[PDB]
């Protein structure tokens, strides 16, 4: 009967569409992210955290420190052998 | 996403044109209308004239 109009209604549709969420959802994901390996933290101790940094992170990943605890036990054991029998 | 909200760059620009002038086209054609009508008469008259 007229000139009938549906190329404008975008304004008030951009809500519910499943786009939509996805679109709020990583715009704030994004932010915050950190650019390029920023903020790590490479240096630290706290005088058993160099312990932690040489041997228990994901690029040693070495269970030796556990041989040196098990070390460790033979330090403390068979010392306790001497304290005992 | 970016490329279907960039289907819709230019759209209002140029709907605003095509509601505008589209309607014109629609509704500019009265004049015919009332054109058709003294169309009809001398239709009519050269009918009867024909007759007689």
């Amino acid at each position: 009967v007229s000139t009938l109009i549906p190329p404008k209604v975008v304004s008030s549709k951009n809500i519910g569409s499943a786009p939509n969420a996805k679109r709020i959802a990583n715009v704030v994901h994004f932010y915050k992210s950190l650019p390029q390996g920023p903020a790590p933290a490479i240096k630290a101790n706290t005088r058993l955290a160099r312990y932690k940094a040489k041997y228990f992170d994901g690029d040693n990943a070495s269970g030796k420190p556990l041989w040196h605890f098990a070390l460790g036990i033979i330090a403390f054991g068979y010392s306790m052998e001497y304290y005992f029998h | 996403r970016i490329d279907s909200v960039s289907q819709l760059q230019n759209v209002a620009e140029t709907t605003k044109v095509l509601f505008d002038v589209s309607k014109e086209t629609v509704e500019l054609e009265s004049e015919a209308f009332e054109l058709k009508q003294k169309v009809e008469l001398a239709h009519e008259a050269k009918a009867v004239l024909d007759s007689w």
